[PDB]
């Protein structure tokens, strides 16, 4: 038998305790007059609390000299993009065209045909670098890992013009960046 | 007859709740509260109506815990909905939603059916 | 890590003019092991200094004077 | 809560008589704040011509018949008020309203494109 | 539980020799750590320089070759059916009872009494006639009891706890700890 | 004083191969499904006047209503102290052009009397007005100011209905599924006028709908059956 | 709160695709459910005292933000908007040696809420400007949809990890706390006490996390790895489709809430049985609260209005969504 | 193993609960100290 | 229905006077025998004379002065498409789908 | 080095930690101004709506000279994720000049110093003074 005979739940009994008891008055307050006013009068918590400030005054601080040095990067860090190449030299992507459907801002746009040798391969690729929200569902739907994210993020330019990167400029990066980039794959490969 | 009582206190002790103070009267307000809408809910609503027999359901229930437990704590974890003080606007809403309920007359038959595609998505019915 | 102590040390380790450089773009007078040079010339030193805080581990030596990038 | 300066109900109105009453009433609302307008957003045309333009605007739904229609084109009316007053709008906003500006023949969009 | 913890407990850098004495005589609480990490401890293998070879993890029944048609765990296609119930339904099961508490005659004289509610039939007449046990037994609960909203979680409750066993502020601060009870 | 551990070359535990068992994740509600099933049927019998329907999915039950009766079921499921809905958590809409009136405004409510959650579903068309439930629930000023700044839908009775989220003078209401994503205009700073003016839309590159290319086969069955055996028509069992 | 917001994303779109997450996953989502909630109160309760004028605790705890972001950018690649969390469980595994370096800071962070609460918890000034001003009773939070903090000030005990479980939720033990007075001191105290709660669960996740799959063990709705994906037929093929059509949801409609930092964040999702959602509205708590700003601040003075914005959480991405 | 894990035997606890013990003397030792030192301040003052 | 309302949705002029859109059932792909796509009544606009697609001379993209391109409608039913058309005023003109006439096909028909 | 606290959106949580203890802005004599009267450099972190736009053209005008405007992350740049939306300016240079464009969404701390000592370096190299007596 519930406690729908009474429209009540379990949920809505509170438990024991709920009700407030009785303010104290003025009069059971346990401190004396005088010890009352003297932290009133003496200040006695901003005392304490210019003391906890004084004691970071002689902590080592946390300031690191950015340029010279640099904050923790992973190899799972998103940055600049790469178009990549295999060891014999050919470029890797094959026009697929996935990450131009995966890119949720539609930043990658992607022309291709059949070379002049016959392989599969795109002659226009640009990504719009002021489009792209840096989120690396490309790099994970990239079938030959032709396009990745170095981990740069030091390369902000003066005139927008000059972050609408081209094919040219992608695989400019990608040999720039090669050393680099494999030493985040070594490490994260076995996690994707 | 002019019986006129307090629903929500604006001063005394707190209750746990913010603006909800406690109640000097809480037992015998929760009582006048009950037998009037037990004697006002006939008045109005007819009997095939299942809401006026849902409403005598537990609030002749509230009306005999009350009065066989005149500590309030033993009240509360039998009705089972909160503190004394909550169930007097429990019963204070109850009562002007019998005033709603007679004037809506809603045990009557549906007023607006719905056109036959209204609940319908994407070419399924619902 | 922020002593004079740590500063005179590295002070002495690295001498007037490499001292005196860090005392101009660096801000820092650090002294580290030299791990090795990069195609545009910068120098990548590690510290040893037990004191030295997590992140400052590691730092460069630009090729400028008074520019960096 | 209290609702904000020279706000007003949203009731559906059911009577056509009714409305035009409303109708007129707010045309002077806008013909009397008219001067202010042209202070409070520093109109560079004297106020007679914003007093113009407000009366042409009523006009181009004058011959509505469906009531429903009717107070929806209403509710939008009052509101476009309110946010006038309160200053709401930028300067921007108000100059570009009355900033706004014969066919060319068919060589001349042929010869340029058309559309 | 979580009592305060000897400052050389800590993955901090603290002071050594005396320097640690200076320190715990001239601090408030001297087991607060200075907050800068260990640096022979924390991040000392980088997260590109570790050394555990990761293997893509697979549980048997759904990783394995064999005991594993995809239809047996294809929970996507198995999404629970859209069902609305309008008033001539609820008619329907209050009048003819339900499926598990059948109250239909049998054959086609049953049929005859199912064909009934298969078109329009307002909730508003059915209560008005039938057995008041129906409503009490159907509709209604425990006898005319109502139908009190049901808990998304029957195992939420509360209750209170003091600054003995919840460690946080004392009676005097205006809160009050809620454990699970 | 032990020196600390290095956490890295603690031991860890071994395990050789995984066992998870695979069911049905909707198997959980069932216990939720019928109790929602005879708390839905509760309030149709209380007020056939206005409960159109009522529908359950797994852990979420609806009502539906018609325009005129939100006002009704809004109030009894504020006050009836069986279901105490005093908080209104979402009121908002969406658009069906198919269907004659196309926006279905839904309300959420919470109780946190008995901790559970109804909604209210109530259609709207483009002109005909809906009850507002700001007399009741306080927190739904905003709510209905903001579904008609991207609906359109008139709200009667609300106190101040205006632009909330668009900018003012916006034309259009933004979610409404003929709208286009991209709008209609955008703006700019003209050196003429010394000041940021509105352009007629112009891309430098078109949207691509990538969308045409959606699958042509049928991806998801029919479903399931998950009725409690308790509101299903008894079949009239066959004669001698 | 990045993590908790595509949460609650993640449990709608999966409530609708009939599927659950492993047992590893969920407390991989608890763990960054409670770092993202660290993460956040950081972020309003330090701004918040940098309003009122309390300049230093600001800058001590956003080291703290710092020290945590650094694990968002270990397992997703970035700080800030870490597209980890998705419908179906995260993106990747945890990398080696990240429980490590969660639990050797939850062994300091004690210390870093203690300096905090000395500056502010008992200071005169402080509770000068915060002790009855911004007073909310529980009938009218209630009536405006007040929710999380803004709810338990008021002294209602309700908490939706409680109400509504979720993501392994319901496998630690924590406490609540609620308020009395309904004031700004009351939600200061509450969140300074969930933020030692968070620091409750955060280390039983670290010692409770299982091993196993992080995501649905259906590829259909779930890449497949990339070595499995360049040696076997059918996971190119799911590969392929997933990053192009993507996946079907089937037909319905949700409406899923979780206690966010900020209160209770709730998405109404309408399926049609496509890839792409039909509707999404996205219920922000800070959206609810503004409305309740003007039934607060009434009779209030021009720098008690500062500290109710503060003691709200107004982050306008989700007030303006 | 071959997944992130915490070790066989788990993590020590950790600090969680407020550590903020009192600091200082009575309240009546401080009023003590300040009508001393008023008092030898004023006896100097008197002195000069 | 038979209110002009289209004066309350805010459009420009121009989806009245100078746009037509087409009310019209996706016809299955030769490529794939699916039969999904062709189920669900669609509404699109007719592109635009001039100006619907030309290329960016910076980066080759498409630029387009069409705010319509990429806005396409589901129905349901054929009427309910109609009539929403109707309800906007647009001028629009409806395609009949064609159907594919039924023929029987039996296996032994290779050799009879 | 003042620049002016104009944060919109998430790029202004980063704009923030660029201040806290690890990187310190200040030390390098950065301090946010909330003023155009005491500030020369704007930074644009966050979306730009086109509600938001007039008001962005206002505060711009009231900064004395000389002053740089930075554009920081995708939505001040060129629109970002919300470069197709109604209520989104694709590209705050579309309402200011914009002197420099960090990229990233959002773009790191380091990001953001990196755009502001570059800017630095291009201000090092102006001659404002040697062209009046050269150039004029
Ligand atoms: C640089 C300038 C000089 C700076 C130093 C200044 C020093 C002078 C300070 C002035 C006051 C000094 C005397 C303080 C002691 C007298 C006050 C006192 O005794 O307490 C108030 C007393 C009430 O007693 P109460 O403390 O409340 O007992 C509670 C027990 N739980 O109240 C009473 O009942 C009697 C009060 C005493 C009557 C005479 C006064
Ligand atoms: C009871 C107060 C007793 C006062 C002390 C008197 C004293 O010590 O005398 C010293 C001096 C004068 O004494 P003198 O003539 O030099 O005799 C030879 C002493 N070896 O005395 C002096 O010259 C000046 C003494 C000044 C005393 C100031 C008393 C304290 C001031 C009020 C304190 C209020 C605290 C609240
Ligand atoms: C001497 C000259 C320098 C200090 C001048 C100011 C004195 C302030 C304390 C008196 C007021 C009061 O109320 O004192 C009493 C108070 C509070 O005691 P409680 O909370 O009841 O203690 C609890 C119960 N016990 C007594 C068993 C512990 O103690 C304090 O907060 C002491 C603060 C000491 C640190 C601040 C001093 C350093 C500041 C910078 C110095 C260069
Ligand atoms: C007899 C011995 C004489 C000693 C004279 C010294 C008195 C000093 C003031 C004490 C009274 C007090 O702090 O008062 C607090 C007042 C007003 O408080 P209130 O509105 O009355 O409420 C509280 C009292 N109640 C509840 C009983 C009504 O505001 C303040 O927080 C002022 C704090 C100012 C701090 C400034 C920084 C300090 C810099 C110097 C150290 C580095
Ligand atoms: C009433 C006012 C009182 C005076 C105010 C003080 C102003 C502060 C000074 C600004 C300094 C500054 O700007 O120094 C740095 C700048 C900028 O260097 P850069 O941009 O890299 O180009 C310069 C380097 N090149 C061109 C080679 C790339 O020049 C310098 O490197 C100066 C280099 C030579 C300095 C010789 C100094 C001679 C001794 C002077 C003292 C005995
Ligand atoms: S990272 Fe994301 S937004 Fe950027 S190009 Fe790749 S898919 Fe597009
Ligand atoms: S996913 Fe890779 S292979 Fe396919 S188009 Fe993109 S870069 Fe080329
Ligand atoms: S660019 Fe990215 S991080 Fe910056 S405001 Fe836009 S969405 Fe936020």
């Amino acid at each position: 038998p519930t406690l729908a005979l009474t429209s009540g739940s379990i949920q809505g009994t509170h438990p024991e305790g709920f009700r407030l008891p009785r303010p104290k008055t003025w009069e059971e307050s346990s401190e004396s007059a005088l010890s009352k006013a003297t932290k009133w009068y003496l200040l006695s918590e901003i005392f304490r609390g210019l003391y906890i400030t004084l004691e970071m005054y002689f902590r080592a601080p946390y300031t690191i000299y950015y340029p010279f040095e640099k904050g923790p990067v992973s190899p799972r860090f998103r940055g600049e993009h790469a178009l990549r190449r295999y060891p014999s030299g050919e470029e890797r992507c094959i026009a697929c065209k996935l990450c131009e459907a995966v890119c949720p801002a539609q930043a990658i746009t992607i022309e291709a045909e059949e070379r002049i040798d016959g392989s599969r391969r795109t002659y226009k690729y640009d990504i719009d670098m002021t489009k792209c929200i840096y989120c690396g569902y490309c790099q994970e739907s990239c079938p030959v890992d032709a396009i990745v994210e170095t981990p740069n993020v030091e390369y902000a330019t003066e005139t927008r013009e000059e972050l609408l990167y081209n094919k040219e400029k992608l695989l400019a990066n990608g040999d720039k960046w090669e050393q680099e980039i494999q030493y985040a794959l070594d490490a994260d490969a076995p996690y994707r | 007859q002019a019986q006129e009582i307090l629903i929500k206190a604006n001063k005394g002790n707190p209750t746990g709740l913010t603006g909800l103070f406690q109640h000097p009267s809480p037992r015998p307000t929760l009582i006048t509260l009950y037998k009037a809408t037990l004697k006002n809910l006939e008045e109005k609503i007819p009997k095939e109506s299942v809401y006026r027999t849902a409403v005598e359901a537990f609030t002749k229930e509230r009306l005999s815990i009350v009065e066989n437990n005149e500590i309030i704590e033993d009240i509360e974890k039998k009705i089972g909905s909160g503190l004394v003080e909550e169930l007097i606007v429990q019963a204070n809403e109850e009562y002007d939603l019998i005033d709603k309920m007679a004037e809506w007359k809603a045990w009557e038959e549906l007023e607006e059916k719905p056109l036959d595609d209204q609940w319908t998505y994407f070419g399924k019915k619902l | 890590s922020s002593s004079i102590q740590r500063t005179l040390r590295n002070l002495w380790k690295n001498g007037f003019k490499k001292s005196f450089k860090q005392l101009q773009g660096y801000n820092d007078i650090k002294s580290g092991r030299l791990v090795g040079t990069d195609s545009f010339g910068n120098k990548f030193y590690e510290v040893d200094d037990p004191v030295e805080i997590h992140m400052r581990t590691r730092f460069v030596e630009y090729t400028g004077f008074w520019r960096q990038d | 809560t209290n609702p904000t300066a020279f706000a007003q109900t949203t009731r559906y109105v059911k009577d056509s008589t009714e409305m035009r009453t409303l109708v007129l009433n707010l045309y002077r609302r806008y013909l009397r704040h008219s001067r202010g307008f042209v202070n409070n957003y520093n109109l560079d045309i004297p106020a007679s011509q914003v007093r113009t333009k407000i009366r042409q605007e009523f006009e181009r739904q004058r011959f509505v018949k469906d009531l429903p229609l009717k107070n929806v084109l209403y509710m939008k009316a009052q509101m476009e008020f309110q946010e006038l007053v309160n200053f709401w709008k930028q300067q921007c906003h108000v100059m570009q309203y009355f900033e706004s500006i014969k066919g060319d023949s068919f060589v001349q969009k042929f010869l340029k494109g058309a559309q | 539980s979580g009592g305060p913890v000897p400052v050389f407990k800590k993955y901090t850098t603290g002071s050594k020799g005396i320097w640690e004495k200076i320190r715990q005589l001239l601090t408030l609480v001297p087991n607060r750590s200075t907050g800068n990490p260990l640096v022979k401890n924390y991040r000392v293998p980088p997260p590109g320089s570790q050394t555990l070879k990761y293997k893509d993890p697979v549980t048997i029944p759904a990783g394995d070759i064999v005991k594993n048609q995809y239809y047996d765990r294809d929970h996507r296609r198995n999404y629970p059916r859209l069902v609305a119930f309008d008033q001539t339904k609820v008619s329907g099961l209050l009048t003819l009872g339900s499926a598990q508490n059948p109250r239909i005659s049998v054959g086609e004289k049953g049929q005859k009494e199912l064909a009934v509610f298969d078109q329009s039939v307002s909730l508003s007449s059915t209560l008005a006639t039938i057995d008041p046990k129906v409503v009490k037994s159907e509709l209604l609960a425990e006898g005319g009891s109502p139908v009190v909203a049901p808990s998304l979680n029957k195992k939420m409750k509360f209750r209170l706890t003091e600054e003995s066993e919840h460690g946080m502020y004392p009676e005097d601060y205006p809160i009050r700890i809620f454990a699970q009870n | 004083e032990e020196p600390l551990p290095v956490l890295r070359d603690l031991p860890r535990p071994e395990y050789g191969e995984l066992h998870a068992p695979v069911y049905n994740p909707a198997e959980k509600y069932k216990e939720q499904i019928e109790e929602l099933h005879k708390f839905g049927r509760y309030i149709m019998g209380c007020l056939p006047k206005f409960v159109q329907q009522f529908s359950v999915w797994k852990d979420e039950l609806v009502i539906y209503v018609a325009p005129s009766a939100l006002t009704q079921v809004a109030t009894f499921l504020k006050d009836h102290t069986s279901a105490q809905f005093k908080a209104c958590m979402d009121v908002t809409a969406a658009d069906y052009p198919t269907r004659t009136n196309r926006f279905d405004v839904v309300y959420n409510l919470l109780s946190v009397r008995h901790n559970s959650r109804i909604r209210i579903k109530t259609y709207a068309s483009e002109v005909s007005p809906v009850p507002s439930v700001v007399p009741l629930f306080q927190g739904a000023n905003w709510f209905e100011r903001e579904t008609y700044d991207l609906f359109g839908i008139f709200f009667e009775g609300h106190p101040d209905l205006r632009r909330i989220m668009t900018d003012y003078g916006f034309q259009g209401h933004p979610l409404r599924k003929d709208f286009p994503t991209t709008g209609y205009t955008e703006v700019r700073y003209d050196a003429e006028k010394r000041r940021v003016v509105y352009e007629p839309l112009e891309l430098t590159q078109a949207w691509r709908n990538f969308t045409v290319g959606s699958s042509v086969w049928e991806q998801v069955g029919d479903g399931k059956d998950f009725t409690p055996e308790s509101f299903k028509l008894p079949t009239p069992a066959p004669d001698p | 709160s990045m993590m908790t917001n595509e949460q609650v994303f993640s449990l709608a779109v999966e409530k609708l695709l009939n599927l659950e997450v492993p047992e590893r996953g969920q407390y991989i989502r608890t763990l960054f459910g409670e770092i993202t909630r660290v993460l956040n109160h950081l972020m309003s309760v330090l701004s918040h005292a940098m309003d009122v004028g309390a300049l230093t605790p600001f800058l001590w705890g956003f080291e703290e933000r710092e020290k945590l972001m650094e694990f968002y950018e270990r397992v997703s690649g970035a700080r800030l908007h870490s597209a980890y969390v998705r419908p179906g469980g995260v993106s990747q595994d945890l990398p080696a040696g990240l429980l490590d370096d969660i639990y050797m800071w939850a062994t300091q962070f004690g210390d870093r809420l203690d300096e905090t609460e000395e500056l502010l918890t008992d200071s005169r000034i402080w509770k000068q400007r915060t002790i009855g001003i911004g007073e909310v009773t529980a009938e009218d939070a209630l009536n405006y949809g007040l929710s999380g903090v803004m709810l338990r000030g008021s002294g209602v005990p309700f908490d939706i990890r409680k109400s509504q479980p979720y993501d392994a939720y319901d496998k630690v033990d924590f406490d609540i706390a609620v308020g009395t007075k309904g004031d700004c001191y009351d939600r200061y105290l509450i969140r300074m006490t969930e933020f030692r709660q968070s620091l409750r669960i955060i280390e039983q996740c670290c010692n409770q996390m299982p091993p196993g799959p992080v995501k649905v063990e259906d590829f259909k709705v779930a890449p497949p790895p990339r070595a499995l994906m360049k040696e076997d037929m059918e996971a190119l093929i799911h590969h392929f489709l997933l990053y192009t059509k993507g996946y079907a949801v089937p037909a319905g409609e949700t409406y899923t809430a979780i206690e966010a930092p900020k209160g209770e964040m709730a998405v109404y999702v309408v399926s049609d049985g496509s890839e792409r959602p039909y509707r999404c509205k996205i219920r922000a708590p800070g959206f609810a609260h503004l409305g309740a700003f003007d039934h607060i601040a009434r009779g209030h003075f021009l720098p008690d209005a500062v500290a109710i914005i503060g003691t709200m959480d107004l982050v306008f991405g989700e007030v303006d969504r | 193993a071959t997944q992130d894990l915490p070790p066989i035997s788990g993590y020590a606890p950790i600090q969680w609960k407020r550590n903020l013990p009192s600091r200082g003397f009575r309240p009546v030792i401080w009023f003590l100290g300040l009508c001393t030192a008023t008092g030898y301040g004023f006896y100097q003052i008197s002195l000069a | 229905t038979d209110l002009a309302k289209e004066l309350v949705s805010g459009a420009p002029k121009e989806l009245i006077t100078e746009r037509v859109a087409r009310i019209y059932q996706e016809a299955k792909a030769a490529t794939q025998s699916g039969q999904h796509n062709t189920e669900t009544w669609k509404i699109d606009w007719d592109i635009l004379n001039k100006g619907n697609r030309w290329e960016n001379d910076l980066m080759g993209y498409q630029s387009s002065s069409d705010y319509m391109q990429g806005t396409i409608l589901k129905f349901d039913t054929r009427e309910g498409a109609i009539r929403f058309a109707k309800g906007q005023g647009w001028d629009y003109y409806i395609q009949e789908p064609k159907v594919r006439r039924f023929v029987k096909k039996d296996y032994s028909a290779n050799f009879y | 080095f003042w620049p002016m606290t104009f944060g919109l959106a998430c790029c202004a949580v980063e704009m923030m930690h660029v201040s806290a203890p690890r990187y310190d802005q200040d030390r390098l004599g950065i301090i946010f101004r909330a003023s155009p009267r005491q500030s020369d450099i704007m930074i644009v972190a966050g979306t730009v709506t086109n509600k938001m736009a007039p008001a962005l053209r206002q505060v711009y005008d009231q900064m004395p000279y000389p002053r740089w405007v930075i554009s920081m992350g995708s939505c001040a740049n060129g629109g970002g994720y919300y470069h197709y939306s109604y209520s989104v300016v694709r590209g705050v240079d579309r309402i200011v000049p914009v002197d420099i464009y960090v990229p990233g969404c959002p773009p790191t701390s380091e990001a953001l110093m990196y755009g502001v000592f570059q800017l630095q370096k291009k201000m090092m190299d102006g001659q404002t003074h040697r062209m009046w007596y050269r150039s004029y």
